[PDB]
């Protein structure tokens, strides 16, 4: 009985969240990836003169 | 065997000797690099396979070198004094490596729960080094003091004792395999394991017998019947007996090393 | 953490004697121990070294033949067997612990030292004496012969402090790092041959002599020391 | 290679030396997982094997003929099992205890055995059955009040296996009852596995004193079969 | 969201018959082994049936071997339990359970006290 | 009591309606014109050896050079990745360790497992050895993940359907999170260290607030148990791996799933998930003996790190973004990197 009440209250608190459209979400993720792509060694391999693991 | 023509088996073009030796060298180098390059396989059995590969490679090199030297032919007694020793020590090495693998397997089976306690790595190196050192000592001591007609009789007995021991150990493994299959088969809910064991024993023992029996026979006939014309023909195929000895080292990896799937995949990477 | 040295006193020239270094309060086996000696009125000087496991022993040139270093891990004691002593061996002998891994702090504890009386990179500290008043910042310079910057990024310079009557204490290891309990006032920097140690705000308990040590390659060589008189 | 880096390499060599020295103890130790229900009786097996020979795991040390054995009974864990049973891969053998007197939970025990047997990670791990509480099963079958046909209809058309070895002075009915359950477990044991692992059944009571030797023998058999299959003699 | 609605209960006389359907949404039905789970009042939680993801392998508890039948329709995402000759010991709350992982042959926690991939239950009672 | 079930169904319908309303366009459609990443390949620079048994957990340091590892032989090893040296070897009291953590400051490491204890080990001592510092002892199930916030606060996850936030100095729970219905398997702290997520064997994940103690949102897209979870570098998204052979990307403000990473040839479950530094790559370890490099925007497979002989169980990408390290059940630990 208490489980049902707790679940109802949790769902009520989960229904009052100010969502945003998926388009803005995808735009933000895309923007972050394209802004930080230049500093990602696995995406853009570094020269061997700078890599810690082969020198 | 062949006998028939009582002429020496000189119908042996060094081209085939070179081909067989190169094949053996390639196969044994390939198996040794596969073993040493796969850190997951450092158990005693693979170290003994290491020693067998080294010994077989040395046998192939020695035989090919001696045949090439005689074909090309101070500069004679200084070469057919080391090529007649790395052809005697390497035989000891191969035989003792085979027996070592057999005994290692027997200890893993019949003393299973104590094999983990007793010997893992250090004693493996101790035994391998002792066997190789003693076989090099035997090869040297079969140049100095050699040709004494008592050195050659202390080599046929070694071969026959080792053959008997290997066959005894492997049949004794097959018997407990049969016991375990008897226990397994009596279960309510129920190739062939018996057939598989028979094939494995047949391949191993028969390869160690067929590819070595003529040679040591020759060696025996030597101090056995140096006058019988039938024995003369048996002598006259020493060049076929050595091609058999080299046919050993081209199928030893197939029946000892290649049979393990963990090592088999390591060949694919290389 | 404690180290106690015993076995000093008078000895006739040419004799022999053994020094003992009793350790307690830390894992003795995981530490490699050193021996640094100081003449009656001179600077510090390296003597010997035994690594963890006793697998690596180095000696100074002056004592490479007549001194032997050895340790007994189960009883937590470090030994130095002295033979054929001369008049140049009179000094106070220190027992110094050191541990080496990525990010460790070698030469971090110094024993109290025992007194014995018998009846190569060059580091120079041109500032023999510097007068300084409390509250003012003072800089102490040290100079090297070979460049101490190894190819792995480290610089391998150590700064030590010796109060008027105590054993040396570590301040800075590898030219920029700070010791465990040393205040944040002490900071150091350098280029690879020239080095500087700066005190932000001098206090009363910061007088003594300062030493610069290299750990780039054996043997280890100190400086002459800079005295800060109040 | 600086001097401090050489010293670091030396410390790493010493650490590797200690690691190798611990590898000996690891490969000389056999790990066993003890599984059972609440009425199984695994506690009395532990008590038998320990005086002789909110924590979430209990370790039990025993030694038979100078061979070290480690056993692990799971404690303060929930009833869901599919996530922490993966930690017990590469153990020597799983020890499974069943109460053979309670017919109601026998099907639940069979389902648990099936799940252990058919799990992807426990496919190379043998199971040592301990059909516990045979005295209760005897007392219940001889004093017939509960029919086994009510829970397993196939008991009607069942016969005692030929290779049965009854204890001296034992009723045929209790022998049939005690072998029916073993047959049910072995049917699951043999239906799958491809020969990589087997089940070793044993009938045990609460007064037996020879269970550690049974586990020792079964682990020996497991290692022997493994090495035989490796060498292709089996 | 993985959910399982089990419907088709109700009163029935001894010797009567019922049918239980389990509408399943959210977990690509055809990949999972499915079970039926029973809970008699005052008792634990029992397993009564099992069907593979193709319909070939079918198992039963034994107390209901000849009377119950379990089928499957991968197109409509339903699991069926044809109860035929009920007896008073069969009264319980019947649960349509799913097996934890796809493509597997082991079903571990279908009878656990709090198992996520199980229905709320249908009440089947016999006079 | 049935009115409670009716209310729950009504709120669930409202939540689903809101999710449908906010889903104006799929992520894939927007990312249609983005330049696809090439075929990323990595060449196993260092292989780290010395563990006697399986490896479940690894954690990098904040300096991207030191590295902790947990094995079921009862050892934690601190590695120097640049040199393959072994800095420390810490033997554990219990051999069934399932997670490890390396504190942000470097002074502590954590471990835990079937023994429900989470143990903090002091690394920088005036005595030279590594000692056990605390032993957190209030979980009624196995401990599957632990991540530090500071040197005094740690966050743990347990098979008991609950997470916790301990106070190391006191040794007492400060907040218990009690919303899940299954075994919590993974745990990921947000970059800002005020929120975190967990997946708990109920095909759901939950965002918690550390200060308060309540479930902010709940994400229910998966089909089976969730095994790994990790934050996008932004802090507004996170990816989840599961036992139904799929990875999915959830964004917090959209409160949905955005993209599912799957292939018909994969019938094995993910065991570890980590992101790259720019968020363009999503690395996921599988039970089919090797890892996979996904493109977190195009949802196209872009690499395979096939180097292991057993199950891949752990996966970490350094803070520097320079290396990725993989541990597996073959008692090894490989450090991968690219080549120009």
């Amino acid at each position: 009985i208490a489980q049902a009440r707790k679940l109802v209250e949790q769902l009520k608190m989960e229904a009052n969240i100010d969502r945003i459209k998926v388009s803005k979400a995808a735009a933000d993720l895309m923007a972050y990836c394209e802004a930080h792509a230049k500093e990602d060694p696995l995406l853009t391999p570094v020269p061997a003169s700078e890599n810690p693991f082969r020198e | 065997y062949s006998d028939g023509g009582c002429y020496e088996q000189l119908f042996v073009s060094p081209e085939v000797f070179v081909t067989l030796g190169v094949i053996s060298l390639l196969e044994n180098i390939l198996v040794i690099v596969a073993i040493a390059k796969n850190k997951n396989l450092h158990s005693p059995m693979y170290f003994f396979i290491c020693s067998l590969a080294v010994a077989d490679m040395l046998v192939s090199v020695s035989n090919g070198s001696e045949t090439i030297v005689i074909t090309l032919l101070s500069f004679t007694v200084n070469i057919d004094n080391v090529i007649d020793s790395v052809i005697c020590s390497s035989l000891l090495a191969s035989i003792c490596s085979l027996l070592s693998i057999a005994v290692d397997r027997y200890f893993t089976i019949f003393y299973a729960l104590q094999y983990h306690n007793i010997m893992t790595v250090k004693r493996v190196g101790i035994i391998i080094s002792c066997i190789w050192a003693a076989c090099t000592v035997s090869g040297i001591l079969f140049i100095i003091y050699s040709d004494s007609s008592a050195v050659i009789i202390c080599l046929i007995t070694m071969f026959f004792t080792m053959l008997a021991l290997m066959a005894s150990l492997y049949v004794h493994m097959f018997l407990m395999a049969r016991l375990h299959i008897k226990r397994i088969a009596v279960l309510p809910g129920t190739q062939g394991a018996n057939m598989k064991g028979a094939i494995t024993l047949t391949i191993l023992i028969g390869v160690f017998v067929v590819c070595w029996a003529p040679f040591f026979l020759h060696l025996i006939f030597y101090i056995s019947c140096p006058q019988n014309p039938y024995c003369v023909c048996f002598m006259s195929h020493f060049n076929l007996y050595l091609i058999l000895i080299m046919c050993n080292s081209i199928i030893d990896p197939l029946i000892y090393a290649l049979r393990s799937q963990e090592l088999r995949k390591t060949f694919k990477e290389i | 953490v404690q180290l106690v040295e015993s076995g000093g006193g008078l000895v006739q020239p040419g004799g022999s004697r053994k020094l003992s270094c009793s350790a307690s309060g830390f894992a003795f086996s995981s530490f490699g121990m050193h021996w640094v000696r100081q003449a009656p009125e001179k600077g510090l000087e390296w003597v010997a070294y035994i690594s963890s496991g006793s697998g690596t022993i180095y000696y100074a040139d002056t004592v490479k033949g007549r001194f032997t270093i050895s340790r007994d891990d189960p009883k937590n004691t470090l030994f130095l067997q002295m033979t054929s002593l001369r008049s140049e061996d009179t000094a106070m002998y220190y027992c110094v612990r050191s541990i080496y891994y990525y990010g460790s702090s070698p030469f971090d504890f110094w024993g109290q030292g025992t007194t014995l009386t018998v009846s190569d990179i060059v580091m120079t500290q041109a500032t023999s004496s510097v007068p300084v008043t409390p509250g003012e910042s003072v800089s102490i310079s040290c100079r090297s012969s070979k460049s101490l910057l190894h190819s792995n990024g480290n610089t391998y310079l150590y700064w030590f402090l010796q109060r008027p009557g105590q054993s040396p204490q570590l301040l800075i290891y590898r030219m920029s790092n700070l010791a465990s309990g040393v205040p944040d006032r002490f900071s150091g920097s350098g280029s690879g041959t020239a080095f500087t140690l700066t005190i932000s705000r001098l206090e009363a308990e910061d007088v003594g002599v300062y030493y610069c040590m290299q750990h780039l390659e054996y043997p280890l060589t100190f400086g002459a020391g800079t005295k800060l008189e109040l | 290679l600086s001097a401090e880096d050489k010293a670091a390499v030396e410390r790493s060599k010493m650490i590797e030396k200690q690691l190798q020295k611990d590898k000996q103890v690891y490969r000389a130790t056999h790990r066993l997982l003890l599984l059972g229900a609440d009425n199984s009786g695994k506690s009395t097996i532990v008590k038998q094997m320990r005086i002789y020979h909110t924590s979430g795991i209990f370790e039990t040390k025993f030694q038979v003929d100078k061979v070290n054995f480690h056993m692990f009974d799971v404690g303060a864990q929930r009833d869901e099992r599919r996530k922490w049973i993966q930690c017990f891969n590469d153990v020597t053998a799983i020890i499974f205890v069943v109460d053979s007197s309670d017919y109601n939970r026998l099907q639940e025990a069979l389902n648990d055995f099936k799940s252990i047997w058919n799990n992807r990670w426990l496919r190379t791990i043998s199971v040592i059955l301990f059909l516990n509480k045979q005295d209760l099963l005897a007392e219940k079958v001889l004093a017939g009040k509960s029919k086994i046909e009510d829970y397993f209809p196939e008991f009607a058309r069942y016969t005692t296996p030929e290779d049965a070895t009854p204890e001296p002075g034992e009723d045929p009915r209790v022998t049939r009852a005690k072998y029916f359950i073993r047959d049910e477990f072995l049917r699951i044991s043999t239906a799958s596995g491809d020969g990589r692992h087997y089940c070793y059944p044993h009938f045990t009571c609460s007064v037996d004193t020879e269970n550690a030797r049974r586990i020792f023998n079964d682990c020996r058999d497991i290692i022997q079969r493994m090495h035989l299959r490796q060498y292709e003699l089996l | 969201q993985v959910q399982l609605q089990e419907s088709g209960g109700g009163l029935v006389q001894p010797g009567g018959s019922l049918r239980l359907s389990c509408a399943a949404s959210g977990f690509t039905f055809s990949n999972y082994k499915m079970n039926w789970v029973r809970q008699a009042p005052g008792k634990g939680l029992e397993w009564v049936s099992d069907i593979s993801q193709s319909g070939a392998s079918i198992s039963y508890t034994g107390s209901v071997k000849g009377r119950f039948t379990i089928s499957r329709d991968n197109a409509k995402n339903t699991l069926y339990l044809q109860m035929n000759s009920l007896k008073p010991e069969d009264t319980a709350v019947y649960y349509c359970a799913r097996c934890p992982a796809p493509f597997t042959r082991d079903c571990f926690d279908v009878t656990s006290t709090t198992y996520a991939y199980r229905g709320q239950g249908t009440q089947v009672t016999v006079s | 009591l049935d009115q409670l079930r009716q209310e729950a169904e009504q709120l669930k319908n409202q939540i689903r309606d809101a999710r449908k309303a906010c889903a104006d366009a799929t992520l894939s459609q927007i990312t249609n014109n983005i330049d696809p990443v090439g075929r990323i390949q990595m060449r196993t620079r260092r292989t780290l050896r010395g563990h006697l048994a399986k490896i479940y957990a690894m954690h990098w340091g904040t300096d991207s050079r030191l590295l902790v590892s947990a094995s079921q032989d009862g050892k934690l090893i601190i590695w120097d990745s640049y040199t393959t040296n072994k800095v420390h070897a810490i033997p554990l009291r219990s051999s069934w360790v399932m997670t490890c953590a390396y504190a942000p400051s470097g002074n502590y490491v954590a471990c835990g497992g079937l023994d429900n204890i989470c143990s903090i080990y002091n690394l920088k001592t005036r005595e030279g050895n590594v000692r056990v510092s605390r032993e957190l002892a209030g979980h009624t199930g196995y401990l599957s993940c632990c991540r530090f916030l500071d040197d005094n606060q740690i966050v743990t996850s347990s098979g008991d359907t609950t997470c916790a936030l301990w106070d190391i100095e006191t040794g007492q729970q400060t907040t218990t999170f009690t919303g899940h219905t299954g075994d919590v398997m993974s745990l990921s702290l947000a970059p800002d260290t005020r929120l975190f997520v967990s997946g708990a064997c109920d095909a759901s994940a939950k965002l918690w607030d550390v200060r308060e103690g309540m479930c902010r949102q709940t994400f229910t897209g998966h089909e089976s148990d969730i095994n790994a979870i990790c934050f996008f570098p932004n802090g507004n998204a996170f990816a989840t791996g599961s036992d139904d052979a799929t990875c999915r990307l959830f964004d917090l403000r959209a409160d949905q799933e955005l993209m599912t990473y799957s292939h018909d040839n994969i019938i094995c479950g993910i065991t570890s998930v980590s992101f790259s530094k720019s968020g363009r790559l999503l690395l996921a370890g599988y039970d089919d003996f090797n890892c996979n490099v996904w493109d977190a925007l195009k949802a196209d497979r872009a690499g395979v790190l096939a180097g292991h002989d057993n199950r891949v169980s752990c996966l970490g990408v350094t803070d520097d973004g320079m290396a990725v390290a993989t541990g597996s059940w073959d008692s090894f630990l490989k450090i991968w990197n690219g080549s120009s």
